[PDB]
């Protein structure tokens, strides 16, 4: 398009701009008061209708009573005064969406943070919208890769399902959700579209501090260009962090509904809970167990239930929810915890023992679980991933008679051993994503019992001068399991060979 | 004309103002001028010609003096043979976008239980094809079924085998009400019925009918929508003497959602914040599932167990109600056993020595004691060890083991997690072939081939498998 | 602090050992 | 605009314009002076650019 | 206070209008509010705790 | 603090003492 | 007009207001009503000693009832001293004042004359205000109205009416705003 | 112009009745006829010209219907180079005897938290000196650091260890904020700080400001005692630009402060009786405490962990703000190990 074209174009865009007014209905505060407004008159209200303040300020208006209407203040409360006026705009809470929210840092409400620039853009969707169908949803055929070893192996995770990242404070919950982010880019550079998955993260609750951090690592590695997100900060007001999860929610049902796949990560979700609960207390509704409301199972379950994978008919997008739970003292008993664990498919536990103990990422393969199963993982994993299940089920039993001792079977020495390599292969650094391609190797190579061999403290080292030897010579060997997406028997063949072959050509401690 | 307007909406909860003609509790009222059909169900008459309501469908979009119609009747579902492979709404939509649903006549979700004098109580065995079952815990046809188990434990999948199993090849009809679990398995699960040919879209078939209340499902209408489909499956009994299959998912949601509107109502919390009608709301609905002089139902409905912890007042009162129970263990999943079925903790009204044949009887406490037994030997094999105990307490272990392993039987909605090809077992097999383990018939192979097996038959035969294989 | 999982462990642990050696027998 | 150095029309079309709505049940800025006025600004630039495509 | 259940509009409107009707006070009673399988009856004067009463359908 | 957790460790340590009262009979 | 106050509400003050309007406009009267309950309201606020009184809650019934017979026994709507009568018994009296002002709200709200303001920054010339009421009288053209003003804005030659609880707003202000907003969204 | 009259008093909640122009939330009210002034924020607009505010100083003598002043504005503090050296109160009086402080400016004590954009990393170790601290949980300079302990389990020595190793070299000023402690230790730590020679009366010295809201103080007071330190150290913060050593002794008073007045304040008890805006009300005073591109403040915050419960919502919740953690075991100290860090615990 020539330059004169363009410019055409756009003068006639500025041309054609509307603007119109009509009479807005409008009532006096009676009391204000830890963001609660509660108005007199303003009658032919929507619930939830968006109201707008002298000072410019925003509100939603939840409670409708046949008195008064209580409305909570959707920023700063300190200028609101009794008597003011409360204009009522006339539309449902949205937010804007499109593809320009990519690479952008927005708050509960939608506007950008990062003082770049304004927001381009054009479509803005309810921020609140009934979920799927059972039609329109489709059954979960297609892997999402998030670069774990343990997870992609042992909890596969599909494109529409709902995993749940539980865990103690300061376990690696928000470690495993940078590390899916950062494998994701390598698709996205690859013309691939069928494998793009566009990263949302919805910051609740947290620290800016932490998010700069966070933003800085993603601009560090290229990952920004197709991450969003939207931060409800602690000063932020209790309705901020309780609409943003929604918020950002509304953002991936764009690309849900356009055939697209969106991977949106709710932060903890325990903070919504004390802001919807402070929002809920404040407007002297009544208060149910722990001091939270009656409703508070339909909040996670309304947000999470929307995630699913759509069917062809409307363009075959997807959309996949990993909320985060963040427990006190390991305790999965609770109210909150245990009402997310049955609306998510699985749940990935995190143990502050194993965290210590060297196990990193600490995963407990005892009690994590996934609805899909096999049904995602690639012909390549399913073969191998079923029979590390089984070998490190084992190991776990024969944990105890270690301390036992006074003797040992000549096939327990090798379970106990076998076990031994295959937990010090899942354990990976932080910031560093594996590619599913490169996994089924390692992972393959441990199951055969080849690990054995070298020591254990060489086993974690040996990955990485296993990968890199392969990648370099054996090129085809990959290009093959990557395209075809299995294993066949000519390269079983060739890597059952080049592993053995391996280790005694690499300087290792081969006493085992 | 509307009588009705809208006065007070806070949250699911939405009062309407009456000038005359206040309509009865339980009523349905239609809303005026909203996007979509919104129902309210007269809960609270409170005075000055004002009705307390509850949402089926979102609050959101409502406006204090929007009109209101009053029915004069409770939730009119569409009743009869049209609703047969048909996913249908709390108020009687069709969601299944496969048109209008054509009913002979509307039937109102609120009726009273039958009498005591015609209860006409039988006792029948059910062979479900899972021994673990058939043996502990025999099912009872046309007698209320309970499937206690936690979060992520294999509930859901037993229901589906169950369908499999008992659904197919049943002279009547069946009924499935899904209350307040994920959207996700429905779709599965309706696309598993067109598969398995247990529904279809040629009229005249597809014998069993659906019933879906989500969790996309506002509050309210999960605690309605299991009503809607016990309605169902009552015309299928009284009008026609056909056995009916009610296969229930998770009803922990029907109190849990009605824990969820009892504050607002206005009433206090409970112990665990439950509502107080809690025994009340959970015995008008048991006393309807039950077989009469018409007909037959067989209810198959599961507990969700939160946290595993059975003291909880919903499930604990369920339990006074429940013919069998079936409580699944999580620790039997740890070790890989499926049907996770506590033998311990199920139990069986059924389960006499004068209901079922002796020797039937005889087996089933046989095992009881065996696991029993092994249990209290774990403490001291803890310490001690296997080998620190007698001849006579070995053999026990061993044996249980053994026995406790066998238990596992693969079905056929498992095949995509373990790869296995599900199986059916007999009644009499499955009591002929723990009868002979008890005698010590397998007790010289090792029990390793006693997993996962539908016959000790077959256990015997991959045992000389193995051993011409090594 | 579990000291149930420690007996369970043990249990299952040795259970396992001698029962292995008693397949093979059994074999 | 919104400074002096003839502002006086642009307020006076905005009161012909205001009484417009008001007497309306709506209001729309068919008549506003800030459309007009930056066209012909961004028209001047267009012209400018717009010569040839060499 | 808050609010008192009996002050229901047809009880205070009697008051208002000056006529002193109550339809037998005595022995009878007017329901104000149901809920929860619980009616408070407004009047009802001179009946004992625990005592059975009838209703306008017949049930007790 | 979670009393199920409690209840369950004090039930372990009622059978170790159990057990280790009894193998000092046996000593 | 049916005997139905403008809005129901459960306030303890709202619900006598609502009451005392319905059976008041009930058999013939409203305006009788008014003056007795805006009696009330000026002699509350202007005799220290009559607020002492109601806002007494010691005192006993036959004591109130007494006090109040007098004050007046005639001039006063019987609706009204049926209305005290009422809170005596309830030992509402002292929540009387509360009952009489919102009482008014409604029949103010009954009332159609109405009061329409105009928020202007540019001082508004007489010719130009003469132009203003035949706008606003086209507007409406059915109901009379008075006119009010206030100019303190932050808004430059814009215009803003408040007509009771309608809002229609014609400031330029808003004009600069929505333009500045969509050259930006232009997403070029 | 006295537009106020309290209306009614409880306890350290006390409202005010205006005839006009009510006065903006978190503004500064003056009652007269009152030895030792008190100040009342506004808190909530109650409605019919009524406004419910806390108190500062004791209620006891006041009147209903005694006429109150309104300042227009919230509680503002003298910063500034004069506050180095000084002790100041909750409502930024001088509690030292040592005369009007000599600041620039008077701040308001209430302010929003630094934007998204005007955040800095300053990922640089602080070496303490302590083996196990340096070691674990070592802390870094500009970032926000956690104390966690139960009573007496040795949080106050603590903090003289770290005041004697880092702020006494430190280069900067410092800001030392005390919430509901024994006025014991405010002593002996100021005359402490005198002799060490850190502080002196001599004017361009004593490159650290004191401030005390010691138990004596009421509710209220100790709720906002952190705000008023807090905002001088911002000052230094932003103005100064130099690095700031912000010591905040235990914070777990703010919050129980703030219960003890939520409940008169109407609001509905939370899970274990604290006030439902714990979450916001805290962070609002935690968003606040950050490095920016300005200057960066280095907080060491303790946090009483009430009946060794670290399930308590109050500390549960300090955890996501905090940078470095390190809590503190009361078994540790019985075997004698001292400073009793639990190393599996200090994150
Ligand atoms: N897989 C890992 N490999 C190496 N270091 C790790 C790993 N996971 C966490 N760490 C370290 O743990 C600290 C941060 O833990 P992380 O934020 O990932 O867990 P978290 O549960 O999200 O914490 P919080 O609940 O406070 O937000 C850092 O010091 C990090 O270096
Ligand atoms: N027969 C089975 N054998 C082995 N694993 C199973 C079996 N059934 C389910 N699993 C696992 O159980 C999980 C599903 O649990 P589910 O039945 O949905 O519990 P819930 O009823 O609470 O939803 C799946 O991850 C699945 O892999
Ligand atoms: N470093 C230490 N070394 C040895 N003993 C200590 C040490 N610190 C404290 N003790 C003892 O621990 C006790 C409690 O310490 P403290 O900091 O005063 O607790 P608190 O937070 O309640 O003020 C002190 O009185 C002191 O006697
Ligand atoms: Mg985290
Ligand atoms: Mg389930
Ligand atoms: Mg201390």
């Amino acid at each position: 398009l020539s330059t004169g074209e363009a410019s055409v174009v756009l003068a006639e865009k500025i041309k054609g701009i509307t603007q119109q007014n009509d009479i807005t209905e409008y009532g006096t505060v009676i009391s204000i008061g830890d963001g609660i407004a509660r108005v007199f008159g303003l009658t032919k209200v929507q619930a939830g209708e968006m109201v707008e303040f002298k000072s410019g300020i925003r509100g939603m208006a939840l409670n409708l009573e046949t008195d008064n209407v209580g409305v909570v203040v959707l920023g700063n409360d300190r200028d609101i005064k009794e008597g003011d006026v409360v204009k009522r705009t006339g539309a449902i809470v949205d937010v804007p969406i499109g593809e320009a929210m990519c690479g952008r840092v927005f708050d509960a409400l939608g506007n950008p943070i990062d003082g770049l620039g304004p927001l381009k853009t054009t479509q803005r969707a309810r921020v609140e919208i009934k979920a799927p169908g059972i039609i329109p949803r489709q059954s979960v055929r297609q892997p999402m890769q998030t670069g774990i070893k343990c997870v992609d192996s042992l909890v596969p995770i599909g494109r529409g399902q709902r995993e749940l990242i539980i865990g103690d404070r300061q376990t690696g919950k928000t470690a495993i959700a940078i590390d899916t982010i950062l494998n994701q880019k390598e698709a996205f550079n690859t013309g691939d579209v069928k494998k793009q998955l566009y990263c949302i993260y919805v910051a609740v609750g947290q620290k800016r501090s932490t998010i700069a951090n966070l933003v800085s690592i993603l601009k560090q590695h290229d990952c920004m260009k197709f991450t969003i997100v939207v931060c409800a900060t602690a000063s932020d007001a209790a309705p901020l962090q309780f609409l943003a999860p929604y918020s950002g929610c509304a953002i991936g049902e764009f690309f849900r509904d356009n055939g697209k796949h969106a991977l949106i990560i709710y932060d903890d979700l325990s903070k919504q809970a004390v802001a919807y609960r402070q929002m809920s207390l404040l407007l002297r509704r009544p208060p149910g167990r722990e001091a939270y409301p009656g409703d508070v199972f339909y909040l996670h379950s309304r947000l999470l239930e929307r995630a699913a994978k759509m069917n062809d008919s409307l363009g075959g997008g997807s959309l996949t929810a990993l909320p985060v739970i963040e427990t006190q003292a390991g305790d999965v008993s609770a109210y909150i915890p245990t009402n997310v664990i049955s609306i998510t498919d699985g749940q990935i536990f995190l143990e502050t023992e194993l965290f210590y103990k060297g196990i990193r990422p600490a995963i407990n393969v005892g009690l994590s679980v996934s609805r899909v199963g096999s049904a995602a993982q690639i012909k390549a994993m399913k073969k191998i991933a079923g029979n590390l299940k089984l070998t490190l089920a084992t190991y776990r039993e024969l944990a105890a008679f270690s301390q036992f001792g006074s003797d040992l079977d000549a096939k327990t020495q090798q379970q106990l051993n076998t076990g031994e390599r295959l937990v010090e292969m899942l354990k990976q650094n932080q910031y560093t994503p594996m590619k599913v391609e490169e996994q089924v190797c390692i992972i393959f190579a441990g199951v055969k019992g080849f690990l054995d061999a070298l020591v254990t403290s060489e086993v974690l080292k040996f990955e990485k001068k296993f990968l890199e030897h392969v990648r370099t010579n054996h090129s085809a060997l990959l290009k093959r399991i990557r395209d075809s997406g299995d294993l066949s028997e000519v390269d079983t063949n060739e890597l059952n060979t080049i592993i053995p072959l391996f280790i005694q050509e690499g300087g290792f401690k081969l006493k085992a | 004309k509307a009588n009705g307007q809208v006065s007070q909406v806070i949250g699911a909860v939405v009062d309407v103002q009456f000038e005359g003609e206040l309509p009865q509790i339980l009523n349905a009222l239609e809303v005026q001028g909203t996007q979509h059909r919104l129902v309210l169900e007269v809960a609270q008459h409170l005075g000055d010609s004002r009705v307390r309501t509850i949402a089926m469908d979102s609050t959101e979009g409502l406006v204090r003096g929007q009109p209101v119609v009053d029915t004069g009747l409770p939730i009119s579902v569409p009743v009869g043979p049209g609703t047969l492979g048909r996913i249908m709404n709390v108020i009687g939509e069709p969601i299944d976008q496969r048109g209008p649903i054509k009913a002979a006549k509307l039937y109102p979700i609120h009726r009273d239980a039958p009498s005591f004098t015609d209860q006409a109580t039988s006792a029948e065995i059910l062979v479900t094809g899972i021994k673990v079952v058939d043996l502990l815990a025999p099912y009872a046809r046309g007698g209320k079924i309970g499937l206690f188990g936690g979060a992520g434990v294999g509930k859901t999948v037993l229901i589906q085998e169950l369908i499999n199993n008992v659904a197919k090849h049943h002279g009547g009809y069946s009924v499935f009400a899904g209350v307040g679990e994920r959207t996700r398995e429905g779709n599965d699960l309706y696309h598993e019925m067109m598969d398995s040919k247990v529904i279809s879209v040629k009229e005249g078939e597809s014998r069993c009918a659906l019933i879906f209340g989500q969790m996309n499902e506002p509050p309210g209408a999960r605690a309605r929508v299991g009503l809607t489909g016990l309605t169902v499956a009552e015309y299928f009994r009284d009008e026609e003497g056909k056995d009916v299959l009610l296969f229930v998912d998770n009803i922990f949601r029907f109190t849990q959602a009605c824990s969820e509107v009892s504050a607002l109502l206005g009433r206090i919390p409970s112990a665990v914040g439950y509502q107080p009608t809690l025994a009340t709301d959970l015995g008008a609905l048991q006393e309807r599932i039950t077989t009469t002089q018409k007909g037959s139902i067989t209810s198959v409905q599961a507990i969700y167990v939160p946290a595993d912890d059975l003291t909880d007042p919903a499930p604990a009162t369920t339990f006074a109600h429940l013919d069998a129970t079936t409580v699944l263990n999580r620790g039997l999943t740890e070790l890989g056993i499926y049907p996770a079925v506590d033998p311990l903790d199920s139990t069986s009204r059924m389960l006499d020595p004068i209901t079922i044949g002796e020797e039937h009887y005889t087996v089933a406490r046989g095992v009881q004691k065996l696991l029993q037994d092994y249990k209290s030997l774990q403490d001291i094999i803890a310490i001690l060890g296997v080998d620190d105990l007698s001849e006579e307490d070995k053999l026990v272990v061993a044996r249980a083991r053994k026995v406790q392993k066998f238990l596992s039987q693969p079905f056929f909605m498992s095949e995509v997690f373990s790869g296995i090809p599900g199986r059916f077992v007999n009644l009499k097999q499955n009591i002929a072939s723990f009868k002979a383990l008890l005698e010590g018939a397998g007790d010289e192979y090792p029990e390793s081939c006693f997993y996962m097996k539908g016959d000790l038959e077959e256990s015997l035969a991959a045992g000389r498998a193995d051993a011409l294989k090594s | 602090t579990r000291e149930e999982e420690w007996l369970d462990k043990r249990t299952k642990s040795q259970e396992k050992v001698y029962f292995d050696q008693e397949d093979r027998k059994a074999m | 605009a919104l400074k002096g150095d003839k502002k006086a029309e642009v307020l006076a079309r905005s009161l012909d314009s205001a009484i417009d709505g008001l007497s309306k049940g709506y209001m729309d800025y068919q008549n506003d002076p800030l459309l007009p006025l930056i066209l012909s600004s961004i028209e001047a630039n267009v012209k400018k650019i717009t010569t040839l495509s060499a | 206070k808050k609010l008192s259940t009996g002050e229901a509009s047809v009880v205070l409107a009697e008051k208002i209008k000056g006529i002193t009707q109550q339809n037998d006070i005595t022995e009878y009673g007017t329901v104000i509010s149901i809920g929860d399988g619980i009616a408070r009856v407004f009047g009802l004067t001179k009946v004992q705790a625990g005592e059975m009463v009838e209703f306008k359908s017949g049930i007790r | 603090a979670n009393l199920k957790q409690l209840k369950i460790r004090m039930k372990a340590i009622g059978s170790i003492k159990k057990i280790t009262k009894a193998m000092k009979m046996v000593a | 007009p049916g005997d139905k106050p403008p809005a129901i509400e459960d306030s303890i003050h709202g619900k006598y207001a609502g009451v005392l309007f319905s059976s008041a406009s009930s058999n013939k009267s409203l305006n009788k009503v008014a003056e007795d309950m805006k009696y009330f309201n000026q002699l509350y606020k202007e005799s220290e000693v009559f607020k002492s009184f109601l806002n007494n809650v010691s005192l006993k019934r036959n004591q109130q009832r007494d006090i109040i017979s007098a004050l007046g026994k005639t001039n006063f709507n019987p609706a009204t001293n049926n209305l005290l009568e009422t809170l005596i018994e309830n030992k509402r009296l002292d929540s009387l004042p509360k009952i009489a002002e919102k009482y008014m709200d409604y029949y103010r709200i009954l009332n159609k004359q109405e009061s329409i303001t105009i928020i202007s920054a540019q001082e508004l010339t007489a010719a130009e205000k003469q132009k203003v009421e035949q706008g606003l009288k086209k507007g409406n053209a059915n109901v009379q109205f008075t006119v009010v003003y206030q100019v303190d804005p932050a808004i430059l030659g814009g215009l803003q009416m408040y007509s009771g609880n309608n809002f229609l707003d014609c400031s330029l202000l808003s004009r600069v705003n929505k333009l500045k907003t969509e050259i930006a969204k232009i997403s070029f």
